[PDB]
């Protein structure tokens, strides 16, 4: 048997109430994940959700002094992960939200998650409708601050991310 | 939570649709107006994962990619892929479903009646939405510059339009086009820079060379002088980095550019400038309304941002029109989005719904409503 | 299915056998691709019971016979010595039956059609195996590494490659070959050894000469600043201890031997070096591609095993490289056979049977078949 | 005679610079756009007497050399090499004095205006010379192949070049470069004959690459078509003599190499082929002179030479246009000198001082007396 | 040095009688030329007029077709020419009867006649004047018959040229 694992569709569920908007009146402010992360199931047969320190909307003000902060100091340190980001981000000319599509791949992790989760790049990612950015990250240098993932995602166009000026 | 709910505003201009919501003071979404297929894939790069892209998305994956504006010369002739840019703008830049909110759509002018009635389909049975409607731009431009009576000239990318209004009202006949706009600039850019020796040939460095175009052009106020400063300059050269960080540079270029704007003979165009165009539009009205006319020059559009072309547009104009009428521009600083601006906060005020095409009128009535509205 | 064989996993490389099981993430065969035909007619009272001896049996012999490689140039320049490997392989080497176990094959980058077509051939027809798959080097190494976007230099015993890589698919107008490996780094040690007066001529002294190399070689960090301290003190040598012999001393001989690699000059090749020919490879990628190759130079292939190597890499890089550029290189802890592990852990995995070539597709579509089912 | 003043003429377009006198139908100094300066040091320096390596001396002198072609995509910035080309052709070549002769040079597609000024400047403030005049290669081209109104190509080894003409006069909105000729061409058929395991590398050897390409290639009337011929051809496969006496074949390669000016896909370029480049020009042209541009386009250039390229051209422009249009290929039995040839026969007939400038016009006027004198 | 060549009104002599109408019961028909060719000198600093068959009006009565379908089977496949036709198209709408200016540079023609005519092409052109059209003709198929020279003077008018419908 010799390629990669199958996309469970409650990825699917999790992206297309991620990547909406909803009603601001309350279901804005109760319903939205900000960061979603997904893991290979030890099965070795599919991609699945896991137990992943995703926020909502309160727990940026509450306690984590931005939300990606409180996905990228949390990121498993020895195995690699699929993830979604909604990037909220201003430009010199406008406001924008987009769709940040992430394999998370620490470079000490084991060569067969990384065949795995690598030889499934294309099987997840056409069920993802209307990502626009893909970030294939190698370690945590390639995280870095916040203002290498404003690079990571547009480059010098954007200025400010999630609340923190760049 | 219906329709006291934030209402979603797209400005659908001729090469940068530009869309947010009423009440957000700066748009939420800007992408080009243009649709592209990709060609050739297997042979030079990996088969399509969107077999079919929009936007800057459309210019930034590769392959032998055939792109197209759906609003090719101003009008909207090809609805196919003006159909894909409205799904694209709803369910991939503002991430919003359109079925949640009532919509203000604009539309370039001399827009046909079966192209408005057409909008108006496509926003009840492409997208489901509860009420809409279908402005023209240069009236948005105008009302938020201040007058309700005045000249509006727009340059868009694909499209420039020289539009007369009357309290409100646009004046169809007397609207002069000009086929010459911000595409077409940068291919004058594409050249000037080839006469410098650069390659710039490719989808990927034309793109480059439009972001240099209005990062880094202005128009010159007195060309002659501006040229012997050019000879004898220590600032108008700019360097600038391509994305791989390769160094490229470019200076006198910044100002022959947009010239061909207001003097078409330097490209050897048989063609008015933009303000011949603007005083042949005010010169066909009436006498009586003419005064205020020359007092009343709004810029709107997306290639009347460059740096001294409203101060140009004052010399220009005053060069070929008489001074016993006080003439005056009103040049706003963001002025790309004052029409989307104006739009923005028109379309926050449900406080006269009249105006407004329901989910209702359709259903009893057709399209045909969108006729009903404009009064 | 997981309860059946364990499938098998021929690395060809670049004139080094690799094999073993699939999900055994080292190699368990492993012989040089040399064939030695003999140079001179044998006696037909005690003749042998094969024409050539190969690999192990080939090296185990002495004067008779002519040493040869069927993939000398990193493509199969003999089909016949080629199908004697893969019987050498099967039945002197690998020690089990070709039409028990599954078989993945690597392929060159830069092959023609009828490579893939004649190596689908072989195994069904010439060895009877049920289920076959074909992968390339790079992308096996890459996928290791955890990349799918990135330039792999794979720097072997008879070629070097560099091949740019971007969503899984190889750039075909921008992979780079350069005839100059792991052979020749051994035949030049040999030939300085020379200089240095040792005896160094046979082909039992030849493969002393490839240990001198492994156990004994590094990359100078910079060339002339280690040339003035290797040549003012000792204090940098080492011996390579022989059983039989003594302590034969390598000097400045030991960074000369892969100097070699960003200096071809010492072999007498007016060509461009390692870091020379990746930057000409990434520098021939489409623009934006350039930045994420630049952050991505894995390293594979058994030359590319040396310290300093990968230090020196971003040293005479970022004298290339545009300084606003972010240069990173990854070179794994052992590398030499990334591009065989990688096959191995593909090899197995618990998912999809029918990525296998079977021989009951063959039936339908003939050589052909192997353009239908790669990624 | 020994009166009746006989001048110089001399061609630059993208590949062979080619220099005689007016009248003569042959050139007594034809050499490649090459001029080598060093990577750093040269080799055999001593006293300096011409340092940089040109022509015939820059390819027998390899390695060490950094490689400029003065005259290439076809606007020169390389001007210092270009004044030592020059120099090169008249002294070293034609062995004559400049300062005793009229000097005709032609402008190079593309060229911006100044650039006639400095070769203007040179000729008199460097070389000394007594009168110069210029005209565009390619309209001397087309009047030498019979017409003052058509579309010209010329497919040198820098670029190819595509020039619509109106009487004598180069439409400047349509003339089109593509950055695909002759030396991207000899690299491609070196990575084809890399498929077969054939490996020629160093400058000497680049030789026999180019050997090849010149004499043994032709374009395929249809790619799978002369596949399917060439699979039943008993005269496809030339056995090739190389100048050491060896012995190689070359094959398939002879058509699937100049595919390459139509397959710009096979480069890695977004910009169409040949076919596709002349009708995006002819596009780019008024209603009532593109029947003239179809019905003349003329095969001029030096890798245009190939049997098959203009029978092909037909094929791909027919597939693409309208088949109302009437389109005509043409293509002289020899076209590679048409350039030339066309500007000693403009020269030929003797004493003339209207469109010459002489020194003692420049003295009082400076280079800018050219656009009054040069068409 | 590039000279050049010259027009000798001679050229002009036979252009003006060619051109103009005079008395139509007889000198319309046999004192204007239909066709006249024009060639360089063996010196080559001028153009001439020489023995190349001039034809009339009249002469399709004497010999032949119609005048210039006679000259078609007289131009030099191996030389390069100037030739002058008045072309007589007919319909109810109009009766145009135009002089036409005619460069012939045959694919055979060798390329030091071809340059020298080319570069004096538009000198001539500049002499003539009530010409209305011009052809530049490259080969006997380019004008083998009338109905491939209506095209060239186009419209719709064209229903017949030199007597024969279209």
């Amino acid at each position: 048997m010799a390629s990669g694992v199958t996309v469970n569709d409650e990825v699917i569920k999790v992206f297309n109430d991620m990547k909406v908007r909803k009603s601001s009146t309350q279901e804005e402010i109760k319903k939205r994940k900000k960061a979603v992360l997904f893991c290979l199931s030890d099965d070795k047969r599919q991609i699945i959700v896991e137990e992943a320190k995703q926020i909502l909307v309160g727990d940026i003000g509450d306690t984590v002094e931005d939300p990606y902060t409180s996905f990228v100091k949390l990121l498993p340190l020895n195995d690699c992960r699929y993830a979604l980001y909604d990037a909220t981000y201003e430009t010199k000319e406008s406001k924008k939200e987009d769709l940040v599509f992430i394999f998370w791949a620490p470079e000490s992790a084991p060569l067969k998650s990384k065949m795995i989760y690598a030889s499934s790049k294309d099987a997840i990612k056409k069920k993802f409708t209307g990502i626009k950015h893909e970030w294939q990250v190698n370690g945590l240098d390639d995280i870095k601050d916040r203002s290498t993932l404003g690079e990571k995602l547009g480059g010098n166009v954007v200025v400010s991310l999630e609340g923190k000026p760049l | 939570d219906e329709d006291e709910t934030t209402a979603l505003v797209c400005d659908n201009g001729s090469g940068l649709v530009k869309a947010g919501f009423a009440g957000d003071d700066a748009p939420r979404a800007v992408f080009p107006s243009i649709v592209g297929r990709p060609r050739h894939q297997g042979v030079m790069v990996g088969m399509g994962q969107k077999d079919s892209y929009v936007g800057d998305e459309a210019q930034s994956k590769r392959g032998i990619l055939t792109l197209k504006y759906p609003i090719e010369h101003g009008i909207i002739t090809n609805w196919d892929d003006m159909e894909k840019i409205w799904h694209h703008t709803f369910y991939n830049e503002l991430r919003v479903a359109p079925e949640e909110h009532p919509t203000l759509l604009t539309e370039a002018p001399l827009n046909p009646k079966a192209n408005r009635e057409k909008m108006t389909q496509i926003m009840f049975e492409t997208f489901n939405v509860p009420a809409m409607y279908v402005a023209i731009q240069a009236v948005l431009s105008l009302y938020a510059s201040g007058r309700t009576t005045g000249i509006v000239l727009d340059s868009g990318d694909g499209v420039t339009h020289n539009v007369p209004i009357y309290e409100g009202y646009a004046l169809p006949h007397a609207i002069m086009r000009l086929d010459l706009a911000g595409r077409d600039l940068t291919d004058y850019l594409m050249k000037i820079l080839t006469e410098r020796g650069y390659s710039f040939v490719t989808t990927a460095e034309r793109e480059i060379v439009r972001d240099i175009k209005e990062k880094l052009c202005y128009v010159a106020l007195d060309f002659e002088n501006e040229m012997a400063t050019a000879a004898s300059s220590s600032s108008l050269e700019k360097s600038y980095e391509l994305p791989d960080g390769q160094v490229i540079t470019i200076g006198n270029e910044r100002f022959r550019c947009p010239e061909t704007l207001f003097q078409p003979s330097f490209i050897g165009m048989e063609s008015a400038g933009i303000h011949e165009t603007t005083y042949n539009s005010i010169m066909k009205c009436d006498i009586d309304i003419r005064k205020d006319l020359y007092a009343n020059n709004v810029m709107s559009g997306g290639t009347t941002m460059y740096p001294g072309i409203a101060d140009r547009m004052q010399k220009e104009i005053t060069a070929l029109a008489p001074s016993t009428m006080k003439i005056k521009i009103i040049a706003p600083p963001e002025r790309k989005y004052s029409v989307w601006i104006g739009g923005s906060i028109l379309a926050s005020l449900s406080t006269f719904q009249q105006m407004w095409i329901t989910k209702q009128e359709y259903d009893e009535a057709g399209p045909s409503i969108v006729h009903r509205k404009c009064f």
